[PDB]
């Protein structure tokens, strides 16, 4: 009952699933073999949707990891929660994807989707009630772009219905980790647009600035940012896996945050985050955990909210807590920010409330927003796209790898068709 | 399963692989012997036999048998297969034809028979390391003979070089000027991606980073070793944020022409220096794009950075590498080209560069090798070029050229295109209108 | 009750038969000496299908070993289980076949078939009630091809009614084991259309993949091939030799899966396949031993189903398991793969259910599949043999034995008949 | 009790079998004396006495005694049956009609009383293996006398035959031409499968592949019976998939007249390159459809395999066979004929080469003994017309043919069956219509 296929691509997919398949073997009390070691019945309630029961009372997930280099593969395999994965599932090329979208949405990567398929449309099967596929990957990539946004289309087609929320990684403003990643990206959200049903964007300058002055990690490394989305990417989904007091799935949360097909570009968050020092000097309430959220400095998309409004915003709740501690601070950040959300969407704010927190923590949160405040996001993106395609540099690499000048007009000109309506609806009345 | 064939062109490719294959047997435990006391990180490099002896994925080839047979007579005697240890009998001699025409073709069909077998043992060959200079007639001629085959044989495989282009003030030959454009003209339309590197400011490097009043090709060979060494440490080892071949001719070559970046590696210390400072890697960041810390005599202040690619390795974390590289955006003396906003490729891997027994450089816990694609190599053309200009309009030292299978119209042939490179930095520098 | 002669003709024949009753002194608990050492009951209920029970208490092979050279009785009677034989079974000649099908149905052959034949007649006197013979063999060698096809023609002539299910490799797509292998085919299957009331084609290239591919055996010999026609060759008669919820024999498996007489060339599989690693990595169910056998890939012939339609499917299952578990998956192959399946054979899946599993497996499953798609592994040999019969190369080594060209033309018209008749039902609506 | 005897005519003939028989008392324990300290294997080659003394089923016959009394003074003296080392007095000297008419006519009856009391020991005589060369006169004319014999007392017999086929340019005789024409109109119609041998293909094989700069006549006899070793390694030896003397015949001659494949042998390599490759069932199975290692001076290339024969030993494991053999038929270099879309047969044997001490291949896990019948021999046979064609044109040497028994019209009767015969070649080569 409401399975969920997980997809990694990408390096940057592969390490955040990685630390997925981590929080989600301590939310359900699963060891490194893969059997059942918890104490409570709950987290075997619903175990069906991230995982599958096999002889011996072993649960495996049903996380499907794909990469164009075997090297991923190995750091996998060799860490720790590796040997819980399937083997059937690791589906890797040998030459890697170059960073490169043509050579993985087409030369490399359209000669191993075939591969993938046929262990997506293995898992599907044996799924009771299907609630649809989440993939990891990143955008500035080539396997996480081109290889990931290419199994986005091969299942949209198989599968209309179901939802397609992507965990996207998109490019930081300030540091540029790759030189071609204004193409790579401009390539994958003209496939983002046309294939999920929603897509959380996730900056690696906003999750540094985080780790940083929130959680005071003067050093963190990529396994310290992967413990925030996985934290955040279980938090999505914990009221699906649990029971609640208000309950909601990836449904709730893409009927209630998509007001229009297009405009499914989320910004994620997550509170509480505490240092180890100054974690005694705060009580866990949700007051706290309201205010937390709903600022500038915990958007783990780098764009700050108070240069747009926000259209629809979800809170999803964990931990024993009161709805009418609830219901207040929704209400009280409407009233005290109340230009900062749209007007013509009276209500905007969707609850849901969980009753299991995570593993050491009394209560939690998670949020979801959506906002036009990542106009800037694709307004910056846009405009380094222009300035290396105005002069046509980079571009033998992807014309030579079948492709024209089109597809690279087009994607741009979808990209500020997306830029005009967050334009539009942020001064809509 | 990510195997990686690398092939070593004249003397200065044969003395480089001399540090480089030292360096890799360090990198995985294997012996000289090819064996290991007490993993599958080598496959990339190293086949292994049925018992536990490791081979190497090499090709040395010179038309001359001087520097083989010192790795025929070395300590790593018994690592190589004496099969790709080719060998000739007169070498190339400074003259691209002989490299190309008359001693090349000769050994080309051996050569690419030994790189088959190698590539049919190979079950996710990716692409080539041709470790080869610009000056000497083996590194140019023959070079430019084999990345025709493999270009016709392959195609599709990323053929990377690593030259050694030769310095504006130091030239250890006099016709240095007419192997570099006669074997530019040739690799253009064949390699993929060529990182230039020179050899007077490794001298600079030695002298005042590592303090050494007396440095050695021995010496310079070990830096050249550490580049290629954190270029590959992705395919070998488990890194945070991996990097493939692929992906370096993608994020550095935005025109099929300019496919010249120049390697900078950073920390280059000393023993006495491993202590005196901490090297976080916002400091060895700032080493990087410090214009007296390359390895090709260029000015980067005088061009424009087309893409960079910093290939952290070691105790690196990424917070702080976005802490790094954010402050250099913000300078005035590292400038991009208008056209590129994101001019930065990272890579992290999770293992420090190792020492080697004799080395030169401190054992430190972090280090970056920066793949920069900049405008300012043009000015290395242009001085090229004023070299071909003056020796060529005179006609000097071209009949050991003709007299060995080659037109003079051929040379024309070479600064033509060579012309058309130099405008194309130009084309690419300037700003965009509107 | 229902006793088998198995006979082994070839190199081939004699090395899976070798394998074969290994199978089948496994599951019936007999020692290498030929004494029963099982626990259960129910491996002597029908012990006598396979055994002749000696004095002491000791079982006999029902077994015939015929072969034209000397060294492949050596390698029976010095490997394991090769003094259980009985001595006067191993009939053999001195000088080898040559490769050669004239030289193993008329010249040497013809020679050794009367020492056969006395001893296969003195084999089927003791048996009570003969349910018919088996014949293991290959159709590119000279033995296996020459003088097992003579065997085929000099018992149906003399056991008109019985059952001849032969085992029989066919030569494989890609690489050619034998030079004249075309020949061989082809004159043999004049002598298997109308001699066999049923025949199972195996490809070499088949079991290479499925031992790489599926069983990760990257490096698979032969005794690692013959375990896995073994396994199939005990499981076509499992269901005869233990109890069973819906029992089958070998005239269930011809009677439902025969519907004209010519068109009874069957493709084996088996089920389950998993590796050392993957075999804790997945759950035995009968749905996904159903999706295992209904792929390509499990196909023990090199030959896709999708390129044809199954005619009759035969799916003989062992184990303890439950009968609408087996009735829904059944049915499920043929709503989803309705265009894979014959039209004008409503309901065309045979199911036998066993109550015994192999040694070491839970339950089990075999494949036996009747389609059109073999009709690729006769367009194959057809041109092979007919690119080589059109320079008449390699015919006098046949040609002066005693032949011919019309015996090739009318082999090659009666393989042109059958390929027509599989293009035929193929296309009949 | 599949036996099998071997005969060994002309000076070339006991020589190989000097290196057979050593090689056969190596695989099975057989000491020289013919006993063995501490398996009814040797039984295809070896008849046991009524002690523990196994004696070869050779026989051994020269028309001259200086080969012959060698083989009764060396080490393998106590080997052998006195009554089977046959010699005569004069050799039949480089004289086809010596070997056939004066001196052959002779002893033709002492050999056959003694084949025949081989062959009555025999219970389960498959064949004949016949070594003999095609340039000496008693290689060539006591051969072409004594297949003459055999078809008329055995007839279905497999009469194998394992020539030693003159080279193009290396021929060590000068009336080699003379002798090879003539030996091969006799044998045609009675020999069944005759497996060619070149001195010059091991001459390149022995020096390159085996590093040795002056090999002898010892060393080229070693790489034979390592082909004759494989050929009849399932006789001897059980196998995972067995071959019989009748399936080479069967499987390698589609046309009576066409029965004249080329034997190749790999792995091919010395102790130093032990080491340095794993050496798989598919790198040793693209060594032999390599023109370089092949055993017949002809370029494969430049004709179309009509039927091959791998024969596989030692640790081989059939699913790599496939994946080894179904790359072959993808490739263009090796391209069959078109009525042939099944040109393979595979035979594989548990057990490796054994290596003889003092000999100069290594010990590997796996060989393979390629048996190739292609159209490519069909240039031999022009060469050694057109090297007919010369010499008889000025009827040179024929006085001492003439002068020894034969009809200077029987040169035309071989010439024009050999012409025949060569455009045999060209029927077969051709491509069929519709
Ligand atoms: N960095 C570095 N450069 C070297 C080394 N050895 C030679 N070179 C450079 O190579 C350039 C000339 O090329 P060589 O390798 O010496 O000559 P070649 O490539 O063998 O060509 P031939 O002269 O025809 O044999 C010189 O300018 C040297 O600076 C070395 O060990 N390290
Ligand atoms: N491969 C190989 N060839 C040999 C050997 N000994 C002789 N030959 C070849 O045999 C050819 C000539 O045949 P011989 O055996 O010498 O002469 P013959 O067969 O005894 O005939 P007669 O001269 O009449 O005695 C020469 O071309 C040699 O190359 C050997 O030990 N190994
Ligand atoms: N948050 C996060 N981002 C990562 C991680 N690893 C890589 N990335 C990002 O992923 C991008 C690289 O894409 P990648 O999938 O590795 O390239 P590809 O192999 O060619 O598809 C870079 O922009 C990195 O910032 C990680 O562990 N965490
Ligand atoms: N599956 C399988 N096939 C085999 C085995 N041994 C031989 N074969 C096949 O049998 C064929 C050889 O026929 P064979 O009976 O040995 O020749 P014959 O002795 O002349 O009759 C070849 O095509 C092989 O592929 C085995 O152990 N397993
Ligand atoms: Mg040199
Ligand atoms: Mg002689």
């Amino acid at each position: 009952m409401r399975e969920i296929v997980h997809i990694q691509a990408g390096q940057c997919g592969n390490q955040i699933g990685a630390k997925f398949w981590e929080v989600i073997s301590d939310e359900h009390g699963i060891d490194p073999t893969g059997s059942y070691h918890g104490d409570s019945d709950l987290q075997l309630e619903r175990i069906n949707v991230y995982y599958n029961e096999a002889a011996g009372n072993k649960y495996v997930p049903r996380a499907i990891l794909v990469d164009l280099e075997p090297g991923t593969m190995d750091s996998v395999r060799s860490g720790p929660f590796g040997q819980i994965f399937r083997p059937d599932n690791f589906v890797f090329g040998q030459s890697g994807a170059g960073n490169n979208w043509a050579k993985g949405h087409y030369t490399e990567g359209a000669e191993l989707v075939d591969s993938v398929l046929d262990v997506v449309r293995k898992e599907s099967e044996s799924c009771d009630c299907l609630q649809g596929f989440q993939l990891t990957h990143s955008l500035g990539g080539g396997t996480g772009s081109g290889m990931g946004t290419l199994l986005i289309s091969k299942i949209r087609e198989e599968y209309p219905d179901r939802i397609m929320n992507t965990f996207s990684v998109v490019p930081s403003p300030k540091v540029s980790d790759t030189v071609v990643e204004p193409y790579n990206a401009t390539l994958s959200v003209h496939q983002l647009v046309e294939n999920t049903d929603e897509t959380y964007c996730i900056d690696n300058e906003a999750l540094y600035d985080i780790c940083f002055r929130t959680l005071k990690l003067t050093t963190p490394t990529y396994g310290d940012l992967n413990h925030l989305v996985s934290a955040t990417m279980s938090g999505v989904t914990t009221c699906l896996r649990f029971p609640g007091q208000l309950n909601a799935d990836l449904r709730k949360l893409a009927v209630n945050m998509v007001p229009f097909p297009r405009l499914h570009f989320f910004m994620p968050g997550f509170a509480p985050l505490t240092s180890r020092g100054s974690q005694q000097y705060r009580a866990l309430t949700v007051p706290e955990l309201t205010q937390q959220m709903f600022d500038a400095k915990n958007m783990m998309a780098a764009c700050d909210p108070r240069h747009g409004r926000y259209l629809t915003v979800a809170a999803v709740f964990r931990g024993r807590m009161s709805m009418k501690e609830v219901d207040e601070q929704m209400l009280n950040v409407q009233n005290k920010n109340s230009s900062y959300f749209v007007e013509w969407i009276p209500n905007n704010v969707k609850t849901a409330v969980c009753d299991i927190p995570p593993r050491g923590l009394k209560m939690s949160a998670t949020f979801i927003g959506n906002s036009t405040a990542i106009q800037e996001l694709f307004k910056r993106i846009s405009e380094q796209f222009t300035a290396m395609f105005r002069r046509k540099a980079f571009l033998h690499w992807y014309t030579g790898e079948g492709m024209d000048e089109m597809e690279f007009t087009e994607a741009e000109s979808n990209m500020n068709d997306l830029v005009s309506e967050y334009q539009q609806y942020q001064d809509a009345t | 399963m990510r195997e990686c064939i690398s092939i070593h062109v004249g003397q200065a490719g044969v003395q480089i692989g001399n540090a480089c294959w030292e360096l890799y047997c360090l990198e995985h435990g294997i012996q000289p012997d090819g064996q290991m006391p007490s993993d599958d990180s080598f496959n990339t490099f190293f086949s292994e036999t049925g018992a536990g002896k490791h081979v190497p994925r090499a090709v040395f080839v010179d038309l001359e048998p001087t520097v083989i047979d010192e790795v025929r007579t070395g300590t790593y005697r018994q690592l190589f297969h004496p099969e790709q240890l080719i060998t000739g009998k007169e070498d190339a001699a400074n003259n691209y034809a002989r490299g190309h025409y008359t001693i090349g073709k000769e050994i080309i069909d051996l050569v690419l028979d030994r790189i088959r077998k190698l590539a049919d043992q190979c079950t996710g060959l990716q692409g080539f390391l041709v470790f080869h200079s610009f000056g000497g007639g083996t590194g140019s001629g023959f070079t430019s003979l084999l990345m025709e085959r493999l270009s016709v044989d392959y195609g599709k495989k990323s053929k990377l070089e690593f030259s050694i282009y030769p310095a504006p003030q130091v030239s250890t030959a006099v016709v240095e000027p007419y192997n570099s454009i006669l074997t530019t003209h040739t690799t253009l339309e064949h390699s993929d991606c060529a990182f230039m590197v020179d050899n007077e400011a490794i001298y600079d490097i030695c002298r005042r980073n590592l303090d050494i009043e007396r440095p050695t090709y021995t010496n310079l060979n070990r830096l050249i070793s550490q580049i290629v060494s954190s270029i590959t440490a992705s395919l070998r080892f488990d890194g945070a944020l991996n990097v493939d071949l692929t992906e370096f001719q993608t994020n550095l070559v935005p025109y099929p022409r300019i496919h010249f970046p120049l390697a900078t590696y950073a920390p280059v210390i000393s023993a006495e220096k491993a202590y005196h400072e901490q090297l976080s890697v916002a400091e060895i960041t700032n080493a990087c794009f410090e214009p007296a810390n390359q390895m090709v005599k260029c000015d980067p202040r005088h061009g424009k950075y087309m893409a960079c690619c910093l290939l952290y390795r070691g105790d690196v974390v990424p917070k702080d590498v976005n802490a790094a590289i954010a402050t250099i955006k913000t300078k005035r003396s590292i400038q991009f080209v208008d056209w590129c906003p994101t001019g930065f490729k990272v890579g992290i891997n999770y293992q420090p560069p190792t020492v080697v027994p004799g080395g030169d450089l401190a054992k430190v816990q972090r280090a970056v090798c920066m793949l920069s694609n900049t405008t300012a190599i043009a000015e290395a053309w242009a001085r090229l070029d004023h070299k071909f200009d003056l020796m060529y309009a005179k006609r000097a030292f071209v009949h050991w050229y003709v007299g060995e299978g080659m037109e003079e119209g051929e040379f024309s042939e070479a600064r033509e295109d060579m012309a058309a490179l130099e405008k194309d930095y130009e084309e690419v520098g300037v700003d965009s209108v509107e």
